[PDB]
């Protein structure tokens, strides 16, 4: 359980950002589905070192 | 499309090999070139359509197409083990768990479902169903819904991988076509489909998509530091089981 970042990339270049704290291991599948449904590359950071990414563009 | 996942620990090689097989049904894996050198081995993993992957040292992937992407990752859950994550808790928290406490909680939620589906399911809302057994107040319970929307998003698959066993194995949007209500089968798909399964898929589907949509459609331009409340996670985990269970009941 931990506190985790999320950043991301739209098409057009523009940005977002998630702070989120839950548990370690659905992190990709959550970051999965960020792109997904945004269309856009998601980064995962956990204290501040990345520990995922997906792109969807 | 473009991924890049990394693990840390792993396999230990028991779970890399074990891994692989799985993996196996069906896809190509051959070793590659290691040149600079941290990393043991390299591996390509290679499908019909022009997949590619890697590896691996603590363990990393990058491959072209989302495929693997799932298999992977489905298979983690299966590593998942419910037993083990209880010591972890306790240490996370106070509170001491019979895990086997649960399932009558987990059982009292799928009365007639139980036996029914695939195990994985399971473990992801008995997850989802720790809420429960915690008393301390928290920020966010949005991890609670993951776990949920997770489940019924296999629980799709399960009726789908049973109701149409494809080589193909591809995604749940495939299947699926868009109405201002409910959701509907592709036409292509309604031929094979074409039930009162086609109901029931498209019941959860259309709870997942949205539920889904809700938490993870950002806004451009914003930096979210919002939390899910917990009755907004409850009625989510609660709403998930009820389809799951109604599903199989409902379809004998």
């Amino acid at each position: 359980l931990v506190k985790v970042v999320f950043m991301g990339w739209f098409k057009n270049e523009s940005m977002f950002t998630k702070e989120i704290t839950m548990m370690k291991d659905d992190v990709q599948w959550a970051t999965t589905q960020y792109a997904e449904v945004n269309k856009a590359l998601v980064k995962a950071f956990i204290d501040d070192k990345k520990v995922c990414e997906v792109d969807c563009r | 499309k473009n991924f890049e996942y990394t693990i840390p620990k792993f396999s230990d090689d028991d779970r890399a090999n074990l891994f692989e097989f799985l993996s196996e049904e069906g896809i190509t894996i051959t070793e590659d070139n290691n040149n600079d050198p941290n990393c043991k081995h390299q591996y390509i993993m290679t499908t019909s359509n022009g997949d590619r992957v890697r590896a691996k040292i603590s363990i990393q992937f990058q491959g072209k197409y989302l495929q693997i992407a799932s298999l992977i990752n489905d298979f983690m859950c299966s590593i998942l083990n419910m037993k083990e994550i209880v010591e972890q808790k306790n240490k996370e928290f106070n509170v001491d768990i019979k895990k086997e406490t649960i399932e009558s909680e987990l059982h009292s939620k799928l009365p007639k479902s139980i036996d029914k589906i695939h195990e994985d399911i399971k473990k992801q809302l008995s997850c989802s169903l720790i809420m429960k057994k915690i008393d301390v107040e928290m920020e966010d319970y949005s991890t609670y819904c993951f776990s949920a929307l997770r489940a019924i998003e296999g629980f799709i698959y399960q009726i789908l991988n049973d109701v149409c066993n494809p080589s193909s194995s591809k995604n749940l949007g495939e299947y699926f076509t868009e109405n201002k209500p409910k959701y509907i089968i592709r036409e292509i798909h309604q031929e094979t489909i074409n039930g009162e399964i086609a109901e029931v898929l498209c019941e959860c589907y259309t709870y997942w998509h949205e539920n889904r949509h809700g938490l993870f459609h950002m806004k451009p331009g914003i930096a979210d530091t919002k939390t899910i409340n917990k009755l907004e996670s409850i009625a989510i985990i609660d709403t998930v089981c009820q389809l799951i269970d109604g599903g199989v009941a409902r379809l004998k």
